[PDB]
């Protein structure tokens, strides 16, 4: 039943007597469910350390992954340049879900095509599927270029995409002038920012590697900027800004800001902004190379290195306070420009808002996941703010990367209760979280199921669930923050502090029972 | 628009392509003739996506799993392969149910063998037989496994039918292998049949020799509908008002019990032909348990699908019938009395997957809406057939979609309103026209029934009649 | 008792069992505390619609109210002005009051002396205590101006601050030329709001008024813009940022943004920024004068209209899509310069937002409070954005912007259920939101009790507050926040979707009750 | 104070409504005059309490009279009657009224101890006028403030012998309970086998105040703000009274064996026994924190529990709100406590302890200095 002026959608209208009889009649006669008590004695079983020790003894099953595959990092790679269209090589399927992804967590159109490889290029191969591909996405969609990546189905039956694309070019699909770099990006390796890595690397050989004699380190006075995997728009905004403010010359290679940002003006927009294909021939003549998220742009940062002949320096990714100073003095040093008055004002509110909120921050405990530069950056921050990081999950991080978070842990003193895991997924961290129970949750969307999980072992068990990271996707907006620098540490410590006075008062919220504690000045 | 100006702007839109798709697209793009019985002869279906050109269509793995088996609750679903296709579809289809998630219930999580370049070169199978093992450990309760295979499970000469039948045999547990590689067809359709097929070979004849269950003359089965927002529930409420017992749903807040349960039944009630129509072929083949279509979508279809269900039966579901119907006329007459006068007159297009693109029209007509254009994903001449007398004369129906030509018809056509996926959602949000997602009922619904169609009407009105749609111009330009 | 792994504060501490125990016997045996049952028993009472005609027939009692005295207002303004030192003739305890309201909302050291009077002031003037607190400010502190206002004691009492402060000159206890402009600010007059429009006032009035015969309007090509009782910084940025990107030249008077937000760099500033006195005399040959915020800039309009000449335009606070748009168009009409590409942009990604979010903002009703012309356009974008303001509370509003508003709410559909109240308080507005319960509160700290007091009805007549406005002391750092403009706008909407997003998460958390509808994607 | 010099000292009002009368939780306490006071003081202090506020309790609401300007030019006396009856019909359990002056009240010649005599007679209420006007430090405001309890509160039950005493009677007297200091210090008495009959003004109640002169000692911890009302006590009801400080360990001792000390033999041996419970917990928390905090440096009641966590109390002081915080030097609340504690008692010493820890080794007072500076 419904009553017109007060609709009901599935919450509450469910919860009505009627439907509560109906789900009871239908589980009583025909689910076979097992008693309510045998689920409690489950539950109440996987919530416990043996639990979390025959958990964390899985070799073969993932629950509940923390990572994508690599071909979505390849897609957002591929937008951040002009009047590009991602190609993914392979089964349509694929971009279905690419395109679903990014388009819930940015709430914008995302562009990406598939050649939409069946049955028959699984043992015929998809070469052409890639020449009527490319011949359709150019006169259809109209782009500046192509940038290819490859699904799994291609990456497997070995389809050789330079071969592809030159016979493409040759047998007249596209022409001869028309910039298809491509990348293999295997989801069977490493995750969605290695996709990102081979794509960003794939590109930047296309327009640099044959033209490599004329290019002279220096000569146009610029610092190129690779930013790496990254769903903040912030992001890209405040390392322009920053860099502005400084007078420094720079080149923002694969910008995708702009086109995960186009105006509602009754205008659709495919291609907005992007890094030109003159700021990619042109990037061997920086000054030099800075890589944003350096643990997944090792394969960018060789070629970078070996072929461009750039120093590009030691940088942890800019997030937190002593990680941005950093930053901020090799790119004085590179430049040659001196920070200016208005970023060291910065760092100082920056210092002030964490003297003001320290109080709140000291000590809280955190489980945190996401990718390495982005949990380490996070890690870092936290120490900085006398937190104490607990658990500390990357699924896709490597060993050597868990070195560098462990020796950045041993230099602080709030990191004596953390560990550092690899490999591990988020049913893993729930386990975590339940035997070792910290105060906060950061991390993207997929954590609310465990805060579910941990309300269900009772109120006072509870982890809060902090949305930092990618993807959000029960939240508005949250893509438009940012994480990087002193204005992404500010947002970064409002939402924490903000985040502890908000449990706060919720526990403390009960007339007569706790609210003697429900302060008005905290 | 005339027969004329439609077929005109078709053959516009398709001039910038190139000529082996140019041709290929004119058979997928048609003027609706509501006369045409076999529609065959003015549209063509369920072929091969032209390369390049940006269609909207899933895959078999999307079909399979996302679809048909994922709804299932107290199974585990492993998407067998690499790490993505499991991640991308988690949680994305709110195929709703009722259970304690990891303990007996698993719908929203991802179970994965999340394959690596090791899996790839030297196969999985035994990857598959461990991962078992362990779910089998940290999760007891589970009463089945199916295996979904994804894109290299097909390539690289796995077995994970042996694998499934030796685990299966030994852990006394119904292992159910899929291979719906993503690969596989041309879309989500194929998917959708495999599912169908490894249902009937591995779950559905479980109860064949057991005559235990106790069945009554009023026992049917809600065949292909998978909850959406609540959307079977609110279609269980009306059948059980009339006097029956649903002793199935498929698949949302589906278990295993209730498929078992199935071949019991007097009658199935498919929902969505085109996802189910195999099994309930099988079903009539096998145990003779007649199928019909029904529509609950808006108080028309919904009372006229109620009438012809209760027709199947005695007199008494007859009577219960007329009670159901009596007794929810006053709230859909006030639903109708608020929001019609809000869309008397609008029109719209639609572009979803295999059923609501004829399924809904019904709906929209009863808010006084027009659907003006509309099209498949992934449907079968078959559902052609059925929506030709559907829709109106003249107007615009299209198969497998591309980006492209969606906008350029959205642009000829200038709907005041669309209902597509969450892909061409933001896209027509930048053009000013207002979107209904009716894939995820926009994270709203149900829509099934009559409080699905107070919450429908409440929806369309918010998104068409919403401020915002008068703000997109900047006064001073 | 306490475990030194696990220290507890209050709360938890003494939810202890031992002490329960204690408070349980000290009430039993000491407090005469009334019946559980008799307190349940009229707190139900107090929910009831019978309490609340009861409550509105109030006409000697205020509870709770919404509002603060004057001279706080002209604290603020005061401290808008470079080198400029807040001095309120009157008692000293109102200084302390204001001082200690502005450091807890903005956790910043705040400017602010008294000249102390007391009894013996009471009988004879305050004009003793004139001269020793002008001459040891001036001495001790080093301002370049002092801003003089009064506490209630000094107006009842009826000391002449214009003779008083002739007199300090004449003999000598400050300087001749020394700019010591003055406002009567009766806090029995108006509120905090009319305490800035008089400071304001009577600076322009002392910086403008005896040297009006060598201006020309429009000679400096300028547009002053007057912000009113402002206290979100990010407020006075984004005009000061909107103003620079259309290229127009502005005068932002009472700009204390830099004073407010000092970095922590290991020295105390006293002084930072703010409007200079060259920039005050010069005003009457800007262009034009704007006002933010006009529904308490009365006396300022006034004496800017029939001093300076200026033709003051009948602009709307710049909140929201349609009021930024004509503030924007206003600027460009005035300025001659056109509205650029980049708030063009920045518009329509407000609008994108909009439809983004449309879904879980339509329908929703908001109980809200505040000052006019914040309230204003808070109804004004909350309007716009589809959602049903039920309860408009300005306990310092007045019967012509109550008129005002109303003609806003009938413009719209979604102001029909709209109701505006001015003069009430915020036991008013919990008897609005038990009797009529809205989805939401928009407000400043207070309104956490309202919220208290709706969850101790019940989980399901609880009224989540939403903190936007002033004074909020529960949060860190929300001062820092834009509610004007564009930006501000979508601040504004981003938090509105993300409350209701969060409450809906909390209602659907529950395991195998209502977390069928726990949505991953919203 | 000096004209123009930017102190930090309250006025009467603060020391009346703020310190003294507010807390007191089942009264009404009615910031007579403008809106000013009552607001910025509304919910300003932490001194908690236990009730259903707006119900039976009444600390964190404001309740005003909103002064316009003809309640200046005609006064207020009409309206506070008026204000009186709207009270009472709107919060009908509370147990009691007080009406605190603003600076107009005297200035404006508003008699509010007629008001407040004929309406407590006319409603059977005790409605206490307190001539706090803020142009009287808050030092005169908690002596009018105690003035006002002595008349109107305190000698309520002089002529009622229904009270049940024992020896072992105590109040605490002048502890406002600032984040559940007085809680803290109550369970250590008790503990002792004493019975706390009275406790105000933090978690105080009305009744409280009028059994004090039943009490055989009375405790004083805040001396300076009720040595009126202590000695007022003594003098006429014969009760002793005496200082104490439970603030860190070694104080916390000293005085529950000096308290203890006025009672007889099993008084002194549930003290031993309190004393020897809580003996390892704070030596725990020593244990953890004097090694984080030996030598650091702090600008009467309080160098207890600095020394006990072995702290220094005296430049360059490593500890001393935001205009040191400013100049980079580490800064604790000594009023609110930093929206922490309590401090007092055993529990408020670790409370005490690890909020010290916490502010004096933050990193953030390390990140002054930009490194290009
Ligand atoms: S199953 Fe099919 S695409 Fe029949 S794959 Fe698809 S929950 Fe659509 S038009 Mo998403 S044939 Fe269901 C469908 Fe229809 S996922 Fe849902 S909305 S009625
Ligand atoms: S103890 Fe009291 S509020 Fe007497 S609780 Fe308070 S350090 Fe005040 S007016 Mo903060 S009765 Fe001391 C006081 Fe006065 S904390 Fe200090 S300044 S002289
Ligand atoms: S068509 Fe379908 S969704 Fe595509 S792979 Fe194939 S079953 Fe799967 Fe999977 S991990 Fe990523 S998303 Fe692919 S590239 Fe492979
Ligand atoms: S010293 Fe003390 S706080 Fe000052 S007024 Fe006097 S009693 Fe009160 Fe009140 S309303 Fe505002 S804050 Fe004053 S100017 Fe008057
Ligand atoms: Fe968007
Ligand atoms: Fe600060």
């Amino acid at each position: 039943s419904q009553q017109v002026d007060k609709i009901k959608a599935s919450y509450p209208l469910f919860l009505d007597q009627d439907y509560k009889d109906m789900l009871a009649k239908k589980r009583d006669g025909f689910e076979e469910k097992y008693p309510q008590d045998k689920i409690d004695e489950v539950f109440q079983w996987t919530t416990t350390k043996e639990y979390q020790e025959l958990n964390f003894q899985r070799e073969a099953l993932t629950v509940n992954p923390a990572k994508a595959c690599q071909p979505l990092g390849a897609v957002l790679c591929a937008l951040g340049f002009e009047k590009t269209m991602p190609y993914v090589h392979g089964s349509q399927g694929c971009v279905a879900y690419f395109r679903s992804y990014f388009n819930r967590h940015f709430r914008e159109p995302v562009s990406c095509v598939s050649d939409s490889m069946t049955e028959d290029a699984a043992v015929f191969g998809g070469q052409q599927n890639m020449k009527d591909g490319l011949q359709n996405c150019k006169a259809t969609y109209k782009p500046d270029m192509i940038a290819v990546s490859t699904t799994c189905m291609a990456e497997v039956i070995g389809d050789d995409l330079n071969a592809f694309i030159n016979n493409s070019k040759k047998e007249g699909f596209i022409p001869d002038e028309f910039p298809v770099p491509f990348a293999h990006t295997p989801s069977f390796v490493g995750s969605h920012v290695t996709g990102w890595d081979n794509m960003f690397e794939g590109i930047a050989r296309y327009f640099t590697l044959k033209s490599m004699d004329d290019k002279v380190v220096g000569s146009n006075k610029k610092i190129n900027i690779v930013p790496g995997f990254e769903t903040y728009l912030g992001n890209f905004r405040v390392i322009k800004r920053m860099l502005s403010e400084m007078g420094v010359g720079y080149s923002l290679l694969s910008d995708p800001e702009e086109v995960l940002d186009t105006p509602a003006d009754g205008q659709f927009r495919m291609y907005a902004g992007g890094t030109t294909q003159e700021e990619m021939k042109d990037a061997p003549n920086a000054l030099n190379t800075v890589l944003l998220q350096p643990w997944h742009l090792e394969k960018t940062k060789k070629f970078v290195e070996g072929t461009w002949k750039h120093e590009v320096p030691k940088l942890n990714i800019p997030m937190g306070l002593d990680w941005t100073d950093e930053f901020l003095m090799k790119v004085s040093e590179i430049s040659g420009q001196p920070i200016p008055a208005s970023l060291t004002k910065e760092r100082g509110r920056l210092v002030d808002m964490m003297t003001d909120s320290h109080t709140w921050l000291h000590g809280k405990r955190f489980a945190l996941w996401g990718d390495p530069d982005f949990v380490m950056g996070l890690v870092k921050f936290l120490l900085e703010l006398g937190c104490e990081p607990v658990h500390i999950l990357c699924h896709n991080g490597n060993k050597r990367w868990k070195k560098a978070v462990d020796a950045i842990l041993a230099a602080s003193p709030y990191g004596k209760n953390a560990t550092v895991y690899i490999g591990k997924d988020l049913w893993h961290l729930r386990s975590l979280v339940f035997t070792d129970k910290p105060d906060f949750m950061i991390g993207n969307s997929y954590g609310k199921f465990i805060q579910r999980d941990t309300l269900h072992k009772g109120k006072e068990f509870e982890v809060p669930l902090i949305r930092i990271g990618f993807p959000i996707f029960d939240r508005h907006h949250l893509h438009r923050s940012t994480t990087l620098g002193y204005e992404g540490a500010m947002q970064i410590l409002t939402t924490l502090v903000n985040s502890i006075l908000e449990r706060l008062d919720e526990e403390t919220r009960g007339m007569q029972a706790t609210d003697y504690n429900h302060d008005l000045v905290r | 628009m005339s027969r004329e100006e439609v077929e005109s702007l078709i053959q516009e839109v398709l001039e910038v392509y190139p000529e082996k798709a140019r041709k290929d697209r004119n058979k997928h793009l048609a003027v609706n003739d509501p006369a045409v019985t076999q529609s065959k002869k003015c549209i063509i279906s369920n072929k091969k996506s032209q390369p390049g050109l940006m269609t909207i269509r899933g895959c078999a793995y999307a079909g399979s799993k996302g679809v048909v088996w994922g709804p299932i609750k107290d199974m585990i679903h492993i998407s067998h392969g690499p790490v993505g296709c499991g991640q991308y579809s988690r949680a994305g289809r709110r195929n709703y149910y009722i259970g304690t998630t990891g303990v007996n219930a698993f719908v929203t999580m991802n179970f994965t063998s999340d394959f690596q370049e090791k899996d790839i070169v030297f196969g999985g199978d035994k990857k598959l037989a461990k991962l078992i093992d362990e779910v089998e450990t940290l999760f007891p309760l589970n009463k089945g496994i199916s295996v979904q295979s994804e894109c290299p499970i097909g390539l690289i000469g796995d077995d994970i039918e042996s694998v499934s039948k030796v685990k299966g045999a030994e852990l006394s547990k119904t292992i159910v292998p899929v291979r719906c590689e993503g690969f596989r067809g041309v879309s989500q359709s194929l998917g959708h049949h495999i599912a169908n097929d490894a249902v009937r070979d591995w779950v559905l004849g479980k109860r064949d020799e057991d005559t235990t269950f106790a069945s009554t003359p009023y026992d049917v089965a809600i065949i292909g509908d998978y909850n959406i927002g609540g959307d079977a529930w609110s279609s269980r409420i009306l059948l059980e008002e009339m006097g029956l017992r649903c002793v199935a749903q498929w698949s949302g807040d589906g278990s295993i019990s209730e498929i078992e349960l199935t071949p019991k039944v007097k009658l199935n009630l498919v929902h969505c032909y085109r996802s189910m129509n195999y099994i309930s072929r099988h079903m009539e083949e096998k145990y003779g348990i007649p199928w019909m279509e029904y529509n609950f979508f808006g108080p028309t279809k919904t009372i006229e699908s109620l009438r012809a269900i209760a027709a199947k039966f005695d007199e008494s579901i007859q009577k219960k019938c007329e009670e159901v119907i009596a007794k929810y006329k006053p709230e859909w007459e006030a639903v109708v009395a608020k929001y019609r006068p809000r869309l008397e007159g609008k029109r719209v297009m639609l572009y979803i997957g295999g059923l609501r693109p004829r399924h809904v029209i019904g709906a929209y007509e009863d808010l006084g809406m027009e659907v003006v254009g509309t099209g498949y994903e992934f449907a079968h001449n078959d559902d052609y057939d059925r929506t030709m007398k559907e829709m109106g004369d003249s107007t615009l129906l299209y198969d497998d979609v591309t980006g492209y030509e969606f906008e350029e018809f959205v642009k000829r056509i200038k709907p005041d309103l669309i209902g597509s996926g969450i892909k061409e959602k933001f896209i027509f949000q930048k053009m000013g026209i207002p979107f209904r997602e009716m894939h995820s009922w926009d994270y709203s619904g149900p829509y099934h029934g009559f409080d699905g169609f107070a919450i429908f009407a409440r929806d369309m009105d918010m998104t068409l009649n919403n401020p915002c749609w008068k703000k997109l111009q900047a006064p001073w330009e």
